[PDB]
Order: structure tokens, then sequence, then C-alpha cells
């Protein structure tokens, strides 16, 4: 009688449901999502223009169709507003749902930045398919986009929006693209690639204010530059959605704290994907999420299983400058050395023993992904 | 020979080339690739690939 309840129809929620349904085809399944519930791959949002897709072209299946495939009831445009761990239930306004086990697959939230002026709200995040639809709606017939952020997500969009015909101005107070993730020299090559497409960078300033001016907007940066634009993309970064878990008394840190079995601090509640911090590791990518779905499915079907991340390199979708990066796992030190020249750069991180523990590859140098991957240590020891 | 693309990240498996370091020889058909095999770039199963050309 008691359902498995999954909050989320992203890649985490849908892949868990699918992996689990190979194991248990009888237990009722309820899926709940705040969006339209359509199946789609979020990674593809940053390639839509180069593939000449609109939002609907990126949808792979309607939620009703998924409901048949998974033998599930799927509630769409339904916001869970609380978790009641002491009574094994969740809240949706003033209605409740009992669960057998609850799975939190509710993702991460865009990082807001303070902006002034009478247009300070005209900032478009792109963190799901509906966001993408709302951005495309606003961008029709426009020429210029201001983009806030210079991480992986910001760089991918800047690349695709440029291929899509838009003239981009990227603003970010960090000193390099993809800070934290990327060695300076390889970041420089990626930035150069994007500039080659016409992207203009402003690294160091923030957006001070946004005002309505004539045909569109004027963006006043903190250094006094005024940049005419039609709309603004907010892609500063992401942080795991923790508010509802913490209020419910679940342990949180960077994300929702789970062990290698994906269990939270409370019986019958698990978490996976962008929202989950797995044994200290909150990794906002598909590869660890897939490992988690496979293991958690087993546990939910009564076969206690753990994840164990091997090497999980990051493939950055910037066609203007191809990039694959694998930062060294946490607790490991080494020296960085830049081999190659120009756009074809190979930056290796070696321990004292001479072993490659991390890398960044740009241009032609991405071909040697596979040979380097064999030497790599896992993200979990 | 056919090309198969990952619907999740866009990884292209080319039947003509194979993935010799996986290690899958050149000329290996999609059906003759082990069932447990995953996308090297995002980790989804064979179910998330579609034949493009
Ligand atoms: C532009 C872009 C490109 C990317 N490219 C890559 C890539 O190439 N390779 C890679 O490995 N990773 C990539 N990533 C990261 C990857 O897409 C994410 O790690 C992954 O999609 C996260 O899936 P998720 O299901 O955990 O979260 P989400 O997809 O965000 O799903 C969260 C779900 O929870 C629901 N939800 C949230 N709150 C509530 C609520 N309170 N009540 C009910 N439902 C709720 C939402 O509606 C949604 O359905 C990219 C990310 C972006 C944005
Ligand atoms: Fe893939």
């Amino acid at each position: 009688r008691a359902p498995l309840v999954i909050i989320g129809t992203g890649l985490a929620g849908y892949n868990l449901a699918r992996e689990w349904r190979k194991l248990d085809g009888e237990t009722p399944l309820l899926m709940i999502t705040a969006d339209d519930g359509r199946s789609y791959s979020k990674p593809m949002l940053s390639t839509g223009f180069s593939k000449n897709k609109d939002a609907d072209g990126l949808a792979m299946a309607e939620p009703g169709a998924m409901a048949e495939q998974l033998n599930a009831r799927i509630l769409t445009h339904t916001r869970v507003t609380g978790i009641d761990p002491g009574h094994q239930r969740i809240w949706i306004g003033e209605e409740e749902v009992r669960y057998r086990d609850l799975v939190l697959a509710w993702g991460a939230e865009p990082i807001r930045v303070p902006v002034e002026g009478d247009a300070q709200d005209a900032l478009y995040p792109i963190n799901d398919l509906e966001d993408y639809a709302r951005f495309r709606q606003a961008a029709a017939g426009k020429r210029r986009v201001l983009l806030l952020g210079a991480g992986l997500i910001g760089c991918e969009f800047a690349n695709d929006l440029s291929s899509g015909g838009y003239q981009l101005d990227v603003v970010a107070p960090c000193e390099q693209v993809m800070p934290g993730l990327l060695h300076p020299a390889a970041a420089k090559a990626v930035q150069a690639g994007l500039e080659g497409l016409g992207v203009r960078f402003h690294l160091g300033p923030v957006l001070a204010s946004l005002k309505k001016a004539g045909e569109g907007l004027e963006a006043h940066l903190s250094d006094g530059e005024v940049i005419p634009c039609d709309l603004v993309v907010s892609a500063v970064g992401l942080r795991p959605r923790t508010e509802l878990a913490f209020a419910a008394g679940l342990a949180v840190n960077r994300g929702i704290v789970v062990d290698r079995s994906l269990r939270t601090s409370h019986a019958n509640i698990y978490a996976l994907g962008d929202c989950a911090e797995v044994d200290g590791l909150n990794l906002l990518y598909v590869m660890p999420l897939m490992a988690c779905a496979r293991a958690l499915a087993q546990t939910l079907a009564g076969n206690p299983s753990q994840v164990a991340y091997g090497p999980m390199p990051v493939t950055v979708k910037t066609p203007a400058c191809p990039l694959v990066v694998s930062p060294p796992p946490r607790g490991m030190d080494g020296q960085w050395l830049v081999e190659g020249s120009g756009t074809d750069l190979k930056v290796l991180c070696r321990d004292t023993a001479g072993r490659v523990i991390g890398y960044a590859l740009t241009g032609a140098a991405v071909n040697e992904k596979l040979a380097l991957n064999k030497e790599l240590p896992g993200l979990m020891a | 020979m056919r090309k198969w693309q990952c619907v999740v990240c866009g990884f292209i498996y080319d039947e003509a080339l194979g993935l010799p370091e996986e290690g899958i020889p050149a000329g290996t058909r999609w059906e003759d690739i082990p069932a447990d095999w995953v996308c090297p770039d995002c980790g989804v199963g064979k179910i998330d690939f579609e034949m493009i050309e």
C-alpha cells in the first residue's frame, strides 16, 4: 500500500525510478515535481542553439508517457513544501503523502546576485527546460545578451548563444574562467576560444545595476562600464537545495548529508544527484549521479549497496575550445606543469612519485583522455 | 557502419572506429557491445543512445 516517493523528475529521479523498476515492479511509485515533468537531459540545454532546437525539441517524453513506462503516478507542477520525518510524510500545501521510503532528488538552485535599477528583476536563470523556454521566449528577435557567471555552465551557454547568433558579454568578478575547476593556463585557452567567437569578457567587475534604456537595457558594471543589452542570463553558479531538509531536521553541510548508501541522517529518507553530498562529495554532474541511482535502486529493493566513485573526468561542452578536466581528488597534492602550446594544451598534475593524479586538456590534447584515465586515482579511495 | 549518439551528453560511438581502449574493436556493431556498457562521458546505459547515421 505504501509507495516509494521520489521528489524530482530530473536525471536523478527518473534514473533511480528506472533502475529500481528493474528490481521491484509491484510496490506503488509516486513521483512529484515542481516543473512540467517532461523527460529531457539538462546537459543538452547548453547545446540547443547549435543543434537548432527549441525547448520542445529537447523534450524526449511527456510525464504521462513516463508514468506508463515506470508504472508510476507522476504529479507535475506540484511543490513539496515540507518533510515530516517523524510521521513518514511530506507536505504539499495542506495535503499530505505517506511514504514507505522518501527519495530527495530535488537538485540545486541558481546562485542569486544583488542587482539595482528598475530592471533589476529581468535576469533569466537557465536551470531547467522551463527556464530555457522562458529565456528563448525573451530572446526572440534580440541581438545582445549579458551573461553573469564564468564557470562551466556560463562558458557553455556563452559558446552556444554565440553560435545561435547572439553577441555575448560575460561579466564575473573571478579572475579566470572556471576558477577552482581549472588551471589558469587551460582557462586562458578556453577564454581565448570563446573570444574567437566574439564573446567579450569582463573579469573582475560585478553587475551594479540594470536599467531600462530606449529599445532595451543598459547594464552598468561596478567599474563604470555601461553595456547595452536586450536581456541578462544569470549563470553565476549552483548550490544544492537544502532549506527543506534542514528545516525537517536532516543533516546538511554543502548539500544533504548522505553516506555511501545514500541515506540521510534519518531512517527512510535518502538523497541523490545535485542535492546530495555523498560521503563529503557534492558533485554536480551526471556520472556520480548514475552510480548513485544504480546503488540506491539496489538498496531500495532490499539489497544494501554502496557507491564507490572511480575517476570521473569532466567533459566541458565548449566546441570553440574543447576541454576535458579531472581535478585531483580531495586530500591529494601535486605540482602542475604545462605541456603543449597555444590552444592544444596539456596540463598535468603529478604527485611526488611522478604519477598523474589530475589533468586539463584543451584543443587537440583532449584525444589523450583515455590513456590518462587509466593512471587516475578514484574520487573515493 | 553506424553512428550512435548519447541522448544525455552527446557522446558519439562510431561503429567504424569502435573504442579500442574500452576496449571495443573497429567495426563492432552496437548490438554486439556488452549490455553492461556505459557512456564514457556521462555514464548512462545503452538505452540512452540513438542511431543517428
Ligand atoms: C547548462 C548545463 C549543462 C550541463 N552539462 C553537463 C554535462 O555535459 N555533463 C554532466 O555530467 N553534467 C552536466 N550538467 C549537470 C547535470 O545536468 C546535473 O548534474 C543533473 O542534471 C542534475 O540532475 P538532478 O535530477 O539531480 O537535478 P535536477 O535536474 O535539477 O532535478 C531536480 C528536480 O526536482 C524538482 N524539485 C525541486 N524542488 C522541488 C519541490 N520543492 N517540490 C517538488 N519538486 C521539486 C524539480 O522540478 C526537478 O524535477 C549540466 C548542467 C547545466 C545546467
Ligand atoms: Fe553520455
